[PDB]
């Protein structure tokens, strides 16, 4: 079973944006879709609901005629229409699944079971910018066997992006106070293996497009 | 309709009981769920229908009610529990629960503490990023300090923290001192200042510009 | 639950059982026994089927899940449904399943399905509400508390 959502980007105050939920391995005549989004470092807050063998919906008062959520059932796929954006919008957006019927046989008290990765919406007059990429460098100065190396991902907007290496230390980006993120990830890595093995950090920022290589090379 | 949860966060060591507890505004729901979310993670479900244990999830985790309260128990926690946990009122306008975040205790540990000067590509676009990085530390409160030619800097450098570790259970802290290039390279010593419960005396990690 | 003709509602038999759910299947129980609380029920009307039949919805959890009759092989089923009872009071042919004849034996009542006729809500035997083709095991009782 899997759910995938798309859609998500920035989007200016007043805005429009559509985002989709696309379901595998079960039925939408037998289920329930629903959108739940997460502000950063906030709690849960469910947005809206649609039976797609009913037509029933259901909406949180904090988004009544703003948003209008559908499905069609021939492609197995929920919309979440989101209209009139504001700032507190601001959010990473799931789907997620229930089983309508106390008799069906995955049926779980009508709790989500399912749910997807999300996708991140940001409502902001700011405009989009790829990140700068720098090298954090092994030396003498990151050596305790071990040696740390790794990236500085810099002045980048909207959120996300994703650091890929090929000891994880994965910090949460931060925002600086230009309005930009900047984050910095970490990996740890044996001292036998410089020389033998050149490192590479893969950025990827999807809004603007951004897709760099930078090797981590000592000292 | 509300659901009140408590606490808003505790810690508790590797095996343990935990509780957690949501309380319901309405005495006729009962349909109560339990979720679990990790780090970067979409949540997980764990108890449904109030005490039912969902298909995967380890025998450790259980779920009960009485009157309009609903509890949430783990009978020994364990490193991998450490998460939020929120609660939810399933039907119609559906609820949470503000979440509990669960903390795991462990021993003191301290941060092994590394400095990264600037790369020559930051310095040529006209600014210095002085990375120090604090590995595999506990607790999660420490104190960094920047010392620049033996001068604390202060409105200049932000702090990272990851989420506790799911196998280790210690926390990683990288702090970023950003100057111009001018700046950077009018001054020699570079210094980051690390105070721990894990060090008897304050370490420090330094760099001379040559 | 807030509606037109609209009330709450706790169910029992012939023997002072009630009804309560237990992941989503309902069932017959001691009202005062710490292991059965009641489902507390509203009851609304269906003004499109024939009044004279007392047409009426079903809502568990004070409305927000609906008792509905569904044919399959295995003959006809009571379900609980994620439907909430102000949308079935909106209307429409597909109302007709979550509705309920209530038919009057003196002060009890018989709770026959609009989509399944001839079928009647059935207490167990042995201690799952079901449906079956007068008898004490199909009659019930409304108290508001």
């Amino acid at each position: 079973v899997q759910l995938v959502e798309s859609g998500g980007g920035l989007v200016q105050p007043g805005g429009s944006l559509r985002l989709s939920c696309a379901a595998s391995g079960f039925s939408f005549s037998s289920s329930s879709i629903h959108w739940v989004r997460q502000a950063p470092g906030k709690g849960l807050e469910w947005v809206a609901s649609i039976s797609p063998y009913y037509s029933y919906t259901s909406y949180a008062d904090s988004v009544k005629g703003r948003f209008t959520i559908s499905a069609d059932t021939s492609k197995n796929t929920a919309y979440l229409q989101m209209n009139s954006l504001r700032a507190e919008d601001t959010a990473v957006y799931y789907c997620a699944r229930t089983v309508r019927g106390s008799k069906k046989p995955y049926f779980s008290g009508w709790a989500m079971d399912y749910w997807g990765q999300g996708t991140l919406v940001t409502v902001s007059s700011a405009s989009t910018k790829g990140p700068s990429v720098f090298p954090l460098a092994p030396s003498s100065k990151s050596t305790s066997g071990t040696a740390a190396l790794g990236c500085l991902v810099k002045d980048y907007f909207p959120e996300p992006v994703t650091v890929s290496w090929n000891g994880v230390h994965t910090f949460p980006a931060v925002l600086q106070s230009s309005g930009l993120y900047s984050l910095s990830r970490v990996v740890t890595v044996p001292s036998s293996s410089l020389g033998t093995q050149t490192y590479i950090c893969n950025v990827n920022h999807k809004p603007s497009n951004t897709k760099v290589d930078k090797k981590v090379e000592p000292k | 309709i509300q659901m009140t949860q408590s606490p808003s966060s505790l810690s508790a060591s590797v095996g343990d009981r935990v509780t957690i507890t949501c309380r319901a505004s309405q005495s006729y729901y009962s349909y109560v769920a339990w979720y679990q979310q990790k780090p970067g993670k979409a949540p997980k479900l764990l108890i449904y229908s109030a005490s039912s244990l969902y298909s995967g999830v380890p025998s450790r985790f259980s779920g009960s009610r009485s009157g309009t309260d609903f509890t949430l128990t783990i009978s020994s926690l364990q490193p991998e529990d450490f998460a939020t946990y929120y609660c939810q009122q399933v039907f119609a306008p559906i609820t949470f629960g503000q979440g509990t975040k669960v903390e795991i205790k462990r021993t003191v540990a301290a941060p092994s503490v590394f400095i990264f000067p600037p790369s020559d590509s930051q310095l040529k676009s006209g600014t210095a990023s002085v990375v120090c990085l604090l590995n595999n530390f506990y607790p999660r409160e420490a104190k960094v300090q920047w010392k620049v030619d033996n001068a604390l800097q202060s409105g200049n450098s932000q702090e990272s923290v990851t989420e506790q570790d799911s196998k280790d259970s210690t926390y990683s802290l990288s702090s970023t001192l950003t100057l111009s290039k001018a700046d950077y390279e009018k001054h020699k010593v570079y210094a980051c200042e690390v105070t721990h419960q894990g060090l008897s005396s304050p370490v420090t990690k330094s760099f001379n510009r040559g | 639950c807030s509606l037109p003709m609209a009330r709450y509602y706790i169910i029992k038999d012939a023997h002072q059982k009630a009804l309560y759910t237990r992941n989503g299947q309902l069932l017959l129980g001691d009202p005062d026994s710490d292991n059965y609380s009641p489902e507390k029920v509203c009851i609304l009307p269906n003004r499109g089927l024939d009044r004279s039949k007392v047409p009426i919805f079903l809502g568990m959890q004070g409305g927000s899940c609906c008792l509905a009759c569904v044919k399959t092989r295995e003959g006809p089923l009571l379900q609980l449904e994620d439907v909430n009872i102000e949308d079935l009071y909106k209307g429409g042919e597909q109302t007709t399943r979550f509705t309920f004849f209530q038919r009057s034996l003196g002060s009890a009542f018989r709770l026959e399905a609009a989509a399944c006729p001839g079928w009647f809500l059935c207490g167990p035997a042995e201690p799952p509400v079901q449906l079956t083709k007068p008898s004490t095991h199909t009659e019930f009782y409304f108290e508001m508390s």
